[PDB]
């Protein structure tokens, strides 16, 4: 008798227990050693997909740019960025015709936003790449020693208030010859101090430094055998890219295909409408087939430049000053340089010697010294290998940067709906780089020609999608953003529970902050009754180990655990005692929404209240908890 | 650190991880109780507060209440309310955008007043249901 | 008004950075404001070659095909265990006691005070060397880490600190020089990356497979308590709690879970505590049997050399002795990493067992010690699967059928899923065994997860769900096959789950077509 | 044999090695054994005479 | 004297052995010519490392 998990399937659908075929349990697979040999295959690929476009010099920075737009078009099945422009404004006028107004309406609400919004705005992100140190920091620490260098070199603006003065001295600082700022020097007085010091560089290094993308590894992600790069931008275009996306969004968010600014519970609604709608369209004795799609190379294979004629076409009827305003963050990108890693490791096992070659010295050092796999890497990044340690990307994305257009894009594919008036109407949700399709025909052979058709269309648009990463079937049954349908039931089950620990902000918090966290996989996932009481009593475990407050009938010996005990002894009211002062636990689901000083206000004796609610007490983010999530709770001696 | 529990795990055996202010109030601890070193001279630990809520100067608690009211009516929502029987069968849940205390859109099944969603995790169910009174 | 004039540099940059056929931005910006398309995208479509299209085919039983065929090969080399600590094969020193917590420190002490036998055990009986580990640093190691632990002290540092620094290995590592040295020097070169062995499945994952799911007369899974049930939402989920605790609690997968929860716990706690020093981590649990009775069991030592390294990816080296009874003459295939000595014997229940002693060295990062304490969700991910099985019972049948599913009622026969095969022919189990072989399913996820295991997962989905579709008779198609199939087989290359998992799925994929036969 | 140069033609009077570290590789004073107790020696079977 | 020498050049490692401890080590690990001279001066080596 050997037993085999795969054989629960034979008497239940996979998509009931496909939860169990997730290894979310286990460590999500991180990045050791060097990415940059990881930067350099996005480098490598990116190019490989767009070298029969146009090479040539770019005039401002001296790099050999590619551009595959309005390129050849595709002989064979890899992937294509030649995404012809004629093709993508026809997607654009179709995509308006089906909504009128729809880009007006996002052109003047953009705006309006752009006009209100201030340079505060800008603090609010995740690492940013700080031109003056050439290193990753937070994007208010950025924003400050930007702000500070700008009034070095006399650009004002920053301080004026709205972001308009702020971003146009950034164009600005564009063309200064010299920029003086503050950088960190590390002098060794033995002691090493970092200082500042007043240095200048060139405009053409600014330049190179204003356009620069920090590449790191993709860490924690899960359900790939092999890592990948994720680049970070600096200041200088931050701005411009907030109002974009924000263009994006506003017309995607009337979209009833797309599914990306859609969130939480809202996205099994979107698949069943979708479903729905697409079986009541199904000609009588028709086949409504679905696709469940997946783009590779994704990223790799969006323009630039593209995104600009679809910001030119977005705000056809706007004044020239938004469009110019909403035109720089594709420029920005278009000439985008990608920093490479932090170089490579060569070593000598006799001699038992290592040694980092630094990106800036990676070809001084013959290529016979590299691994093949390395060796031939450097031998196609050398065209376009700067001398300061840095790779020209000119064609395609990073992801994560202009997600909102994207989708605006894979969306304008879905509503061509037919190519040559053929016996078929396609129709699908998109959101980022997944989508489904829906097609319904006559037969399954006329299903295919339409998504054979609805292939060779998204080709032109620079959207490719993985014939190994997708496959049809009849609908009723279809995956989409890493979601399960079957039958009229969705399971998404490959959200994982975040570790239901405690947030690390205080006691009384946590307890807040914890239990919010439980209720809302209620409300939300679908998260059932006993797996909800089970994540309390996980959490509350992990609460008191952090905390060292254990039950007063505990046996763990402890600093804190001594008065813990000493007070269960004294107080009378054992339940009315705080969880975290040695209480019981009397969280339920029927009561996941009240703070526990609260709850036990009744309970707790006159004595215990009044030492934990002292109004004058000496140990006294209280709205939102460092993403920002509310939570409740009461002010008192545990909110040190 | 970029994990904000492991970073208090570390914190919370530490010997002084909190923050004390300056004033009478923060004299009336003692330096150290039964061996542990509760303050010193400032940072304080965690144990001088466990001492705190067991002994100490019992403070007046007479606004407490009144600044907390929407808390104690959430408690006394709850604890008038009546609970009836459980229904196993499917429901049918409509989107709506309903408030969450006395807005987002939620699937519910029944009443959508703000007494009823503030306690929806505790209603709704994929295949049962059950009845709930707020008091 | 507002005057967003551009400068001198970007408005160079936008007229480069047009589309081919564009001179300038202004060119590219009346284009797209004047000239209409009207069926650009028909010319291209035609005028592209029609060699690009998606080449779809019906997928059939046919076409379906085992994965990983070389899995079968009886030339490549039988997959070794790699799991951090002994699984199926460990054994813990038991020490009745009251119940009070007491550091991990005195726990070893007393609970090798008790085994003096084996405390006391000074000569060495090598059963095998694994291919370049160290006896003599092995076993000097092993009895730094004992003494220390019975030592006087209150501290658990090794008292040696210059032996273990090359016992371990820590001492053989490579010198940095600057970047100049190495640039002259000809004979430093770039190191060939370290690809995995192809390796077959073993007969020793099956076995961990069938003893994990099993119940045992030890539960280790003790959870705090929650607050009175007033309502009947509450009293049904803690009758489907009631139900699934008791169920997993005894289950040898429970035990196992905890012991490397608390385990990479004590080695965290260690990490941030201690950086440049060796330490000795008991590898202890805390039991209780079905009398209640409360245990120490222990079940070797670690030594957590140096670490001095801050950050996610940081190799700490780590050396485990981990006590167990099975001989590794009986599957040598299985243990070429582990040094074993054979220490002593015990008398379990009045029967002679040898006690080995599993020897290895081992390194670790800060992130799976974090991740090893959050080896309790798969109690979560476990629960989270009966819980909709139970609820879609209930949605046929009103009354609750926790009762019924577990073990039946009047109107419904208690549950049964096939779990198993023997002799070729299908087996039947309760449905306390599937919820066993569930959470033993979920745990070796998280003890193998690598990004073999991550990949082999999320790419075999794909071809789960088109088996899913084939059965509802929904005539799925594939665009390429040869393609999704290559993918999934690339992870297919020593992890011994994803090996093991490949020959499950291809057992899985005929009974499958066979069924479909009829 | 640069670096003797510059130090020969160098304007100060000191007549030490500027660099100080490449030649402590080009002079191979680096490649050197480390020694070790006895004890380890005694149990590893490749350190041999 | 001071006792043996013995490396290794695997891992850069050398050590002296001193001579109470010339026959702790298996002999085959000194060179052929010490091995003799060991193997020979067995019956007249004193515990304590005298001749």
């Amino acid at each position: 008798m050997n037993i085999n998990p795969y054989f629960l399937f034979i008497d239940v659908p996979i998509q009931a227990a496909i939860s169990t075929t997730f290894p979310y349990t286990g460590v999500p697979p991180y990045s050791h050693g060097t990415g940059t040999g990881y930067t350099i295959d996005t480098v490598i690929r990116t190019h490989e997909y767009s070298n029969k476009g146009k090479q040539y010099i770019s005039d401002v920075t001296g790099c050999t740019m590619v551009d595959p737009t309005n390129g050849p078009l595709p002989e064979d099945n890899e992937p294509s960025a030649y995404a012809q422009l004629d093709c993508v404004l026809e997607a654009l006028d179709r995509m308006d015709e089906e909504h009128p107004g729809l880009f007006q309406a996002a052109s003047q609400n953009a705006m309006e936003t752009l006009m209100v919004t201030t340079v505060d705005k800008l603090t609010q992100g995740r690492q940013t790449f700080d031109w003056t140190v050439c290193r990753n920091q937070p994007a208010a620490t950025a924003l400050n020693t930007t702000i500070t260098s700008f009034r070095l070199n006399d650009l004002n603006g920053a301080d004026k208030g709205g972001l308009i003065p702020f971003c146009q001295d950034i164009i600005d600082s564009l063309d200064r010859p010299e920029m003086t700022f503050f950088s960190v020097k590390n002098i060794k007085k033995i002691k090493r101090i970092p200082m500042k010091v007043k240095d200048k560089i060139t405009k053409v290094e600014y330049i190179k430094r204003a356009l620069s993308l920090n590449t790191m590894t993709k860490d924690a992600e899960r359900g790939k055998l092999k890592r990948r790069a994720i680049a970070t931008a600096g200041i200088q275009i931050r701005g411009f890219v907030l109002v974009v996306e924000n263009l994006a969004k506003n017309i995607c968010e009337n979209l009833e295909q797309s599914g990306l600014p859609v969130g939480g519970n809202e996205k099994k609604a979107k698949l069943s409408n979708a479903v729905a709608k697409m079986l009541s369209n199904c000609p009588p004795g028709g086949i409504s087939m679905t696709v469940t799609g997946d783009n590779t190379k994704w990223n790799e294979c969006l323009n630039p430049r593209i995104f600009l004629a679809m910001t030119e076409r977005i705000t056809r009827d706007s004044p020239i000053w938004f469009r110019d305003f909403c035109s720089i963050a594709p420029v920005l990108f278009s000439n985008k340089i990608a920093r490479l890693g932090k170089g490579f490791m060569i070593t000598s096992k006799t001699k038992r010697l290592k040694a980092q070659i630094p990106c800036p010295d990676l070809f001084s050092i013959p290529l016979e010294r590299y691994n093949e796999e390395t060796r031939a890497k450097l031998k196609k990044l050398k065209p376009f290998f700067n001398e300061e340690g840095t790779a020209s990307l000119s064609p395609g994305m990073m992801m994560g940067m202009f997600n909102m257009l994207s989708t605006v894009l894979g969306v304008a594919a879905l509503g061509i709906k037919n190519i040559g008036n053929k016996e078929y109407l396609w129709d699908g949700l998109q959101s980022s780089d997944d989508f489904a399709l829906f097609v319904n025909a006559k037969d399954e052979e006329t299903c295919m020609e339409g998504i054979n058709d609805f292939y060779r269309t998204c080709k032109l648009l620079g959207i490719n999608m993985s014939k190994k990463k997708s496959y049809c079937n009849e609908t009723g049954m279809f995956e989409f953003t890493s979601m399960f349908y079957r039958d009229g039931f969705v399971s998404n089950f490959a959200m994982e529970l975040p570790s239901f620990g405690v947030a690390g902000v205080n006691e009384s918090a946590d307890m807040a902050i914890g239990m919010t966290i439980i209720k809302n996989n209620m409300i939300n996932n679908g998260m059932g009754p006993a797996t909800a009481q089970t994540a309390i009593q996980l959490f509350i475990a992990d609460y008191r180990y952090t905390y060292k407050c254990h039950r007063g009938d505990s046996k763990v010996e402890g600093k804190r655990m001594k008065i813990i005990k000493e007070l269960w002894e004294n107080t009378k009211g054992r339940d009315g005692l705080l969880v975290a002062d040695g209480g019981p636990n009397i969280y339920n689901l029927r009561n996941l929404h009240i703070p526990e000083i609260v709850l036990k206000y009744n309970l707790m004796d006159p004595e215990y209240k009044g030492r934990l609610l002292h109004p004058q007490n000496p140990f006294v983010g209280i709205k939102e908890a460092d993403k920002k999530m509310d939570y409740d709770a009461v002010s008192g001696t545990h909110s040190w | 650190e970029k994990n904000p529990s492991l970073r208090m795990k570390w914190a919370m055996c530490s010997n002084f991880p909190l923050a004390l202010t300056k004033g009478d109030m923060a004299n009336r601890i003692p330096l150290e109780y039964k061996g542990i070193q509760l303050k010193t001279n400032q940072m304080c630990s965690i144990a001088a507060v466990t001492w705190w809520n067991t002994y100490g100067p019992i403070g007046d608690t007479e606004g407490f209440e009144r600044v907390y009211e929407s808390f104690f009516l959430r408690k006394m929502r709850l604890d008038n309310a009546t609970w009836g029987r459980i229904t196993f069968g499917p429901v049918e849940r409509v989107r709506k955008r309903v408030l969450l205390n006395p807005r987002r859109f939620l699937p519910v099944a029944g009443a959508t007043s703000a007494e009823f969603i503030e306690m929806l995790h505790c209603l709704q169910g994929e295949n049962w249901r059950q009845i709930y009174h707020p008091g | 008004g507002i005057d967003f004039k551009l400068g001198q540099t970007i408005s160079r940059l936008r007229d480069i950075s047009v589309p081919a056929g564009f001179s300038n931005f202004e060119g590219m910006r009346s284009y797209i404001d004047n000239i209409d398309p009207k069926g650009a995208i028909e010319r291209n479509l035609a005028r592209m070659s029609p060699l690009v299209s998606v080449t779809p085919k019906k997928l059939t039983w046919e076409d379906l095909r085992p994965i990983g065929p070389h899995i079968y090969n009886h030339e490549l080399p039988e997959v070794p265990y790699n799991a951090f600590l002994l699984m199926s094969d460990e054994l813990g020193l038991a020490n009745m006691t009251e119940g009070k917590s007491k550091k991990p420190k005195t726990l070893a002490k007393e609970c090798l005070e008790k085994y003096s036998t084996l405390r006391d055990q000074t000569d060495p009986i090598l059963i095998m060397k694994s291919e370049k580990a160290n006896e003599n640093f092995l076993w000097k190691l092993w009895r730094d880490c004992v003494n220390t632990i019975s030592n006087e002290e209150m501290s658990n540092e090794l008292q040696k600190t210059n032996y273990a620094k090359w016992a371990t290995g820590d001492g053989l590592t490579y010198q940095k020089i600057m970047k100049e040295v190495a640039i002259d020097d000809e004979t430093m070169c770039q190191e060939e990356p370290k690809i995995p062995n192809k390796c077959r499945v073993a007969a020793w994952v099956q076995t961990e497979m069938n003893l994990l799911s099993t119940l045992t007369s030890k539960r280790a899974l003790d959870l705090p308590e929650i607050g009175p049930d007033v309502a009947p939402v509450e009293h049904v989920g803690s009758e489907r709690r009631k139900y699934f605790v008791n169920e997993i609690n005894y289950c040898k997968a429970s035990t196992v879970m905890m012991k490397y929860v608390l385990f990479h716990t004590s080695l965290l706690n260690e990490s941030n505590a201690s950086m440049g020093k060796y330490k000795v981590i008991p590898i202890t649990n805390r039991v209780v049997n079905e009398k209640g009775e409360s245990f120490d069991m222990l079940y070797g030592l670690a030594v957590k050399g140096q670490s001095h390294l801050r950050g996610d990816t940081d190799v700490v080296t780590v050396v485990t002795f981990e006590f167990s009874s099975t001989d590794p003459r009986v599957d040598s295939g299985k243990w070429p990493k582990y040094t074993v000595f054979r220490i002593g014997s015990l008398f379990v229940s009045g029967r002679e067992k040898s006690v080995y002693l599993y020897c290895r060295v081992n390194g670790t990062n800060k992130i799976q010690m974090k991740w090893g304490m959050e080896a309790r969700r798969c109690l979560l991910q476990s629960m989270q699967q009966m819980e909709a099985i139970v609820e879609q019972e209930s949605s046929i049948q009103g009354y609750d059928m926790t009762k019924a599913c577990f073990k039946g009622d009047r109107v419904n026969s208690p549950k049964t899923f096939s779990i198993g095969t023997q002799e070729g022919k299908l087996v039947k189990g309760s449905f306390g065994k599937a919820l066993r072989v569930i959470f033993t399913k979920c745990l070796m996820h998280y003890v193998f997860g690598n990004a073999q295991l991550e990949g082999f997962s999320a790419e075999s989905r794909r071809l789960l769900l088109l088996i899913q579709a084939l059965k509802d008779r929904k005539g799925p198609w594939v665009f390429d096959l040869e393609g999704m199939y290559s993918g999934i087989e690339e992870c297919i290359s020593n992890n011994p789950w994803v090996i093991q998992s490949a020959y499950w799925f291809n057992e899985w994929l005929g009974f499958e077509k066979e069924g479909s036969k009829v």
